[PDB]
């Protein structure tokens, strides 16, 4: 049975990432991967809001583009609002149950807040341009499209909190429910537990960022600059919580966790790989939907599925699975404009800085070496 | 093929033809090297669909031209700029050759784009001459990042169509032509000619509202707006009308509202007690936000008070995205005013006192004019116990306003201290009691209590700046400091002030602000660099021969047109010099002796005088600069091929001259520190008449914690304390976001 | 002042309700507002507001019209402001209440009214602002040179010149800005005060009104469509809006 | 069964606050109740980080005090490490799939997030204050005067966890596992709800506020001024949890949200009022505890008992509870210087005129 305190003094440690010993005590002054501690601390400094950039040009932008241009821009938002309100509650509920170390248990928070600041961001987005946002997010559960955009994620979510919670309700071994024979295996979980790590992954690396590339091709046109900064902000963070998710699969496919993974994981180099693939098929049949009345400079249906193709290839190099695609280059090399900010001068005057961290300062003073100075 | 077909610009439909694109890109290919135009045929061809426009066809090419901008292949930055321009003559002209200069003027005169005193000042037969000294061809030096800021800001447009008017080069030459206009016939020309010889050739960066309006009928060009907003009512809504009145017509504000009276403080004894400055400040907020700098941009301000201001903790969290809309007011910038009074406490950790300044007579003249009064002042009324104040812990306070500024970015620093003991004015006349948007103007200010009243003082400056990166020899600032002073003070008799304090200012001081570009440019084909310390020498050196050729420009103007009417009120007055009252602690990082005549000078400038009350002032050519593909002012770049971000554009910049000189560059992430950059601000300090806009730069990875010191960062302000630094801009940080998506 | 005396009838005292009588000491009879004591009463209060009113008045009939007047308010048959009550007879001059201010499409307008609206809100006096007159968002400036931004930042504007003397940010400050029915901008300028929108779009702390007339009406009815204008592009619309409903039929039909 | 996301496009705005059918898309231009979305926006307008204070004084100031005072200090820090480790991870597990309306998920998803960023503190201060921080969290887990307290208030939480899990997975009704008869009720399940979220009450409203009484006590002695800096944020951000929980039990209590609801609330009368009870005598023995090789200047067994009866009067007044202890002023004033229409036109209107 899962509880929230645990009575035993474990040595945290030597706990694998997932089903050990729940989580007793919050420290953060050792870690088993550091990994996840400098994705907290580098999430805590990454906190924007909506209300700190200017967008009273993005409704003056938007109202003037033809209509196709709005369709394509208000479907990704909401598309975008729909995946982030999933991504908000989805790893409180599916992964806090099982995760037995505090950093990715606070990693985890960490990245549900965020997607919650996310998904509030995109909501700002659509409420500044749309004169009437009640008929824009009515038309999101019942979009058949991105119903179709969706399911993939959800299902996998709900398969995981489907069985944790039959795991840890009756225990490993055969039982009999209503008459019903039900198996509780820790192996099947595990390998579900890979297949909605290796989905969450898929989506966070891939979709999120067509969508980004969406957005910004706007802004690539002077067109809508505030909402790409907002995006711009947001990208920011899925880029750390991508990186989470790869460390998260990757440090289960090694085996320094678990003997068990690394074989379960070698199971699934044919499923984990058909996942990537109906993903990026979904993109391709996405990108169909976009430009359906009509292209954009800089952006069309040919383009965004080369886009879709390379992506889909970078993202699955990192995971340890075979390239399905040509190995080719960034179709969009401008969307590297967006991403390293290293290189980025914006007119502070003009436009707003993206390039700020909060808190990140060590906050020690010594009187005595500021005593000895000379004005 | 595909059997498309293309929509032509007269409504008409064509068949799809690609060797009328393939012309285009070879014809914008003359002379480049390591540029293919088959990579821009590749990536704009799968973009093209049945009915496409023309005009469509053009940006495609274009943006696929310029998304190919890169360290490997740099002069793509050329070939992305020539076809802009290519599509900027079609849609002026309807035609790449441009027409006759007379005609174009007449036609733009008779539709109101140009100001109709041109087609009076000069005849046909000038007009005939100076399209002679017109050449077209220099439109095809421009970067990509220029022609894409002139045809987003500044080539006169229609802001409602899109609907363009005139080239570059057309530019240049009415500017020239329109800030000479008043000369002697015998002189008009030469010298219209040998200013537009200086902009055109990029010798001499002209600022936005320069480069936007000066053909224009709205005839107002002062870049810097320098508002005082007193404690009073009226003068409350003075300011708010005329911050409206010219953000409108290309203007940035810098506000000092350090007067207010704090919350709680009684009004008329005690009828009504005051609700504090968060409202007014919002007020402030609102009437910059409420018109764009004509036309061009949104409107920005800054908001300048003391450090020792009851409201000051509240104050400093104003801008941070980490409170409600009740106490934060993000969109405006903000500047904290500290003498050495307030380095001291910190110093020796003893605690600093805030008063409101209605409660305090004398302490806020005091806070600027001289110190020891201030001083003075400051212990008298803090063992005052019925004064109301608040005691806050030195450390704490500057704690605070270094997170916010880390945070932020955006929490300014002004030592006034060193503002007026450093300052061409007289403190006890003409104080200096903040600065403008940019923290890098300081002029005397005084508050108004109506929109026209005359007792009130606007301080106007406008810009220029000197290429450094065009300039062989220092000698050859002599000439050029001369057409630009010639042409900043004829703009002093050309423009229209809505609102008379502002003219009365600007016929006063008759301030110009003339900086640099290219600096890190300069130090890079010198061979310096900014940690090390190689270039203090050469800085000195440097800005010497600047403010000696701005001092020498500006006295020969006076004595041939007259000295400017409150010169009296100026240190120059008096034989005080720049090289007289700077900070003494500069003598130990710089060892460079003087090589002009400076004596010479300073007899010269006390038997006529200088035209202008200031010269120099080092602005940052965020805008301006990228006109000329120059490192904005003073600040080294951030990459080889930089990126920069504006409502106009997201533009790819590289360094100039990169082929033969990316080994000599010091880009922004790779200093070790700011002790360097701080050194050098401070010897440009020295002979600059008013601030420079100085960005302190940090990345936290560069700390064994991952995170910036507090140490650090005091450290930091103490140390441009100590060097006279007088204001601190922009603090960068490197918060690391890189996910990047290059070839597999 | 011994016939006033004898005019008085401190009778009328016991006349009063509580809430009367409570409101009557909140901001009625003038008091410390420190030490909290007051120092008159009803009845001098009334006699003293009808002296000090008829103070210009010929010494014939001064006394007769006090007296009356004091009998009319003290028996509560004509009630005046409570402004009225808590200056009259004390040195302030500021009798306020509401203020009607136009505001013409011009910058200088907008800034007179803005310092008009900051001048009147300091003396707590309710604001009504006619708006309407500006153009529309997208309207040209000087023929092209520059591009409008709309109503919308000027509203924010007005907002927060009503707001400049309120404590916390937003408290005591009215306002009601009034805008035509057909303005271009009327769909975004009617949802300026729900919580849909963000702040940049929203100016929720001001009060609304729509103007519309006949034809407004009549289209309604007969289920056609309004065209919108913006009142800059419409030469003398605006004007018969509200002067000569034909001239405004005759011309909205053109 | 529970969904991650449900396919239907029901009407958020008349969903029960609890057991509807879950969220699928969050909504931010309209709320049910704005109250946590207010919550939601002073929780983002109150964001703080560790870092900002200055602790480095606070080692010199702890090295400096008694033994009777330090173990007073490594207690109540102890105290609130745990109490804060658990209310991380509890309302974002208890809660979460039982959640029907957009703006409770998102405050609950915000109040973990804060309770996180609280641990963080903890770790922060334990950290710079003492030379190692193992024996102080290995010690958090062994120690007895804290494990009770710490059973007492996880085994809410985790018998709402199981009934939530047997609802989701079996549904309502009577059903056979094992052999062994369970019956899966939703008015049970409501019951345990309505207990835990008391409890998460009285946890935030009580609990948390003796500790801070005690780490603000070293403040007025000016010793530890980096920890009262932290500790004042800490009692900010749980000043608005306690908010937004007493709004969810007293929405709950009312019936306006949920017709079922109220007659649970009101079989309550007798266990809510127990538990803070309860919770109370658990503070006063806590305080017992605190103090007894010694006492400090400022803070005792008897004036922190008395802080404890009047904290826990205001905080059962506010949830409709009858007042367990007499009526008592504040004994510590200086703590207060640290804390619908329907759219349808006819054709009949063209005959009005
Ligand atoms: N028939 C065509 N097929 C393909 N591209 C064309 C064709 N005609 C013009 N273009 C391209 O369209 C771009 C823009 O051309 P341009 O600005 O001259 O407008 P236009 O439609 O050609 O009208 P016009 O030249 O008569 O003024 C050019 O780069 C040009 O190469
Ligand atoms: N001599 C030139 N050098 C550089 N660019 C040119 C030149 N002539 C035209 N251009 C540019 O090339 C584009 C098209 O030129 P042009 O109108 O002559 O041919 P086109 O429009 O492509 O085909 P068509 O002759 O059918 O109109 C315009 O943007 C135009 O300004
Ligand atoms: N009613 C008000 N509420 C809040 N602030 C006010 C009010 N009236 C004026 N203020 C502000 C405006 C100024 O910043 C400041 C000073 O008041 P002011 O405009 O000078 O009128 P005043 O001259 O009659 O009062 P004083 O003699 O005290 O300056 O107080
Ligand atoms: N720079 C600006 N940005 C946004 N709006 C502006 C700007 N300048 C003026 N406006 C608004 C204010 C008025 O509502 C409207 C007209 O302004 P106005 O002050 O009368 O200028 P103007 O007379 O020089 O040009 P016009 O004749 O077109 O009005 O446009
Ligand atoms: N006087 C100023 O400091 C402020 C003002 N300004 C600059 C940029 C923006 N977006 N708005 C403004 O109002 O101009 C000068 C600053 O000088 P520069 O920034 O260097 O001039 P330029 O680059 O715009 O041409
Ligand atoms: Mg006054
Ligand atoms: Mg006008």
């Amino acid at each position: 049975a899962y509880t929230t305190f645990s009575q035993t003094k474990n040595d945290q440690l030597k706990e694998p990432m997932f089903f050990g010993q729940p989580v007793n005590v919050a420290r953060y002054d050792q870690q088993k991967y550091d990994i996840f501690e400098k994705l907290i601390e580098k999430q805590l400094s990454f906190f924007w809001r909506p209300e700190e950039v200017d967008v009273s040009r993005d409704r003056i932008d938007y109202q003037a583009l033809p209509e196709h241009e709005k369709h394509i821009f208000i479907s990704n938002l909401k598309y975008q609002t729909l995946l982030d309100s999933i991504q908000g509650r989805s790893p409180n509920v599916a992964l806090l149950p099982l995760i037995s170390i505090p950093e990715l248990e606070t990693w985890v928070e960490t990245w549900a807040f965020s997607e919650t600041i996310h998904s509030r961001s995109y909501t700002h987005i659509i409420r500044n341009i749309v004169n009437d946002p009640s008929v824009v997010f009515d038309d999101i559960v019942t979009n058949e499209q991105i119903q179709k955009r969706a399911e993939g994620i959800s299902s996998y979510y709900d398969e995981l909190i489907e069985m944790t919670s039959y795991w840890h309700l009756l225990g490993e071994g055969t039982h009999t429910v209503n008459g019903k024979t039900v198996t509780v295996s820790l192996r099947e979980l595990k390998k579900k537990l890979y297949l909605c790590l290796m989905s969450v992954n898929a989506l966070e690396a891939i979709r999120f960022y067509v969508s980004f590339a969406c957005s910004f091709a706007f802004a690539e046109r002077e067109l809508m600059e505030g909402n790409a900064k907002i995006i711009r902000l947001i990208a920011r963070d899925e880029a750390l919580h991508l990186t989470g998710t790869q460390h998260m699969l990757n440090l289960l496919r090694s085996g320094a966790d678990d003997p068990e993974m690394a074989e379960i994981a070698e199971e699934c180099k044919q499923e984990c790989y058909d996942l990537f693939v109906q993903a990026a098929q979904q993109e391709k049949d996405w990108a169909d939907y976009l430009f359906r009345d009509g292209s954009m400079i800089g952006l069309n249906k040919d383009i965004l599925c080369q886009y879709v193709e390379y992506i889909t290839n970078i993202r699955m190099q990192a995971v340890g699975l075979d390239l399905p695609f040509q190995t080719r280059s960034n179709p969009i090399p401008w969307i590297n404009t967006w991403l390293v900010s290293d290189n980025v001068q914006v007119a502070p005057q003009e436009v707003e800085v993206s390039s700020y961290l909060v808190g990140q300062i060590d906050s020690e003073v010594d009187t005595d070496d500021l005593s000895n100075f000379q004005l | 093929n595909q059997n498309l077909l293309v929509t032509k610009r007269d409504g008409s439909t064509e068949r799809i033809n690609l060797d009328k694109i393939h012309r285009v890109l070879d014809w914008a290919a003359e002379g480049l090297h390591n540029v293919s135009i088959s990579q821009v045929e590749l990536r704009s061809h799968i973009q093209f669909y049945d009915g496409i426009k023309t005009s469509d066809i053009h940006e495609t090419i274009i943006k696929a031209a310029a998304d190919l901008i890169s360290r490997d292949a740099p002069d793509y930055q050329y070939l992305a700029a020539r076809l802009a321009i290519f599509h900027l003559r079609k849609k002026a002209y309807g035609q790449f050759e441009p027409p006759a200069l007379y005609d174009h003027v007449v036609k733009m005169v008779e539709m109101g784009k140009y100001d109709n005193h041109l087609l009076e000042d000069y005849t046909e037969e000038e007009f005939k001459q100076m399209d002679t000294f017109i050449d077209h061809d220099r439109d095809m030096t421009f970067s990509y990042a220029a022609v894409k800021q002139l045809e987003g800001k500044y080539l006169v447009q229609n802001r409602v169509t899109g609907e363009i008017y005139e080239s570059a080069q057309f530019l240049y030459i009415l500017v020239a032509a329109c800030l000479f206009s008043n000369y002697p016939r015998e002189t008009r020309l030469q010298y219209v000619k040998r200013f537009y010889d200086a902009v055109s050739t990029f010798k001499i960066s002209l600022p936005t509202p320069i480069m936007s309006g000066v053909r224009t009928p709205t005839r107002q060009f002062s870049s810097c707006v320098l508002i005082e907003c007193g404690d009073s009512l009226d003068s409350i809504n003075a300011t708010s009308s005329a911050i409206v009145k010219y953000v409108s017509q290309r203007a940035g504000i810098g506000i000092n509202a350090g007067r207010i009276r704090a919350l709680g403080s009684p009004i008329r004894g005690g009828e009504a007690f005051h609700t504090g400055c968060i409202p007014f400040y919002k007020h402030f907020q609102t009437a910059v936000k409420s018109c764009s700098q004509g036309g061009v941009r949104g409107g920005a301000a800054t908001l300048f008070y003391p450090m020792w201001h009851l409201e000051v903790e509240s104050l400093l969290v104003l801008k941070n995205n980490r409170g409600v809309e009740g106490n934060r007011v993000r969109h405006m910038d903000y500047g904290v005013q500290i003498n050495k009074l307030m380095y001291t406490r910190l110093l020796k950790g003893e605690d600093i006192t805030l008063f409101s300044p209605s409660d305090v007579p004398g302490l806020y003249d005091a806070f600027f004019a001289d110190q020891e009064e201030f001083e003075r002042l400051y212990t008298k009324y803090e063992k005052d116990d019925s004064i109301r104040k608040q005691r806050v812990k030195a450390v704490e306070l500057f704690s605070l306003m270094m997170q916010e500024r880390a945070s932020t970015g955006r929490i300014y620093i002004q030592n006034v201290d060193h503002c007026n003991t450093h300052s061409p004015f007289d403190p006890a006349i003409a104080p200096v009691r903040q600065s403008n948007l940019c923290l890098e103007i300081a002029l005397p200010t005084k508050p108004l209590n109506d929109v026209n009243d005359e007792n009130g003082e606007i301080a106007l400056c406008t810009l220029s700046a000197f290429n450094l990166g065009a300039i062989n020899n220092l000698d050859e600032l002599e000439e050029l400091a001369i057409l630009a002073v010639r042409a900043l003070d004829a703009l002093l008799d050309y423009q229209d002030y809505p609102i008379p304090a502002a003219k009365r200012g600007a016929m006063g001081r008759r301030t110009l602000g003339i900086g640099v570009i290219n600096f890190a440019y300069y130090l890079a084909k010198h061979g310096k660099r900014y940690s090390d310390g190689s270039a203090n020498n050469l800085t000195h050196k440097t800005f010497e021969a600047i403010q000696y050729y701005l001092l020498k420009a500006s006295n020969e103007l006076a004595k041939e047109q007259g000295a400017c009417p409150w010169f009296n009120e100026t240190t120059y007055a008096k034989g005080i010099l720049p090289i007289d009252t700077y900070k003494k602690d500069l003598d130990t990082i710089a060892n460079e002796p003087l090589h002009y005549d400076w004596e010479a000078l300073r007899e010269s400038i006390k038997t006529h005088g200088l035209r202008n009350s200031t010269l120099s002032a080092l602005m940052p050519s965020e805008t301006s600069s990228q006109i000329s593909n120059a490192t904005n002012g003073i600040e080294p770049p951030r990459g080889y091929v930089s990126i920069k971000a504006s409502k106009d554009g997201i533009l790819r910049q590289v360094v100039p001259d990169y082929e033969h000189l990316h080994d000599a560059y010091e880009l922004l992430w790779e200093m070790p520190g700011n002790d360097g950059y701080l050194q050098l601000v401070g010897i440009m300090q020295k002979f600059i008449d008013q601030s420079i806009s100085a960005n302190t730069n940090y990345d936290p990875s560069r700390f064994p914690s991952g995170k910036v010191p507090m140490q650090q960062l005091l450290k930091d302000l103490l140390t441009a304390y100590k060097f006279g630094v007088k204001t601190l801009y922009y603090q960068n940080t490197r918060d690391g976001a890189e996910d990047a998506q290059d070839d597999l």
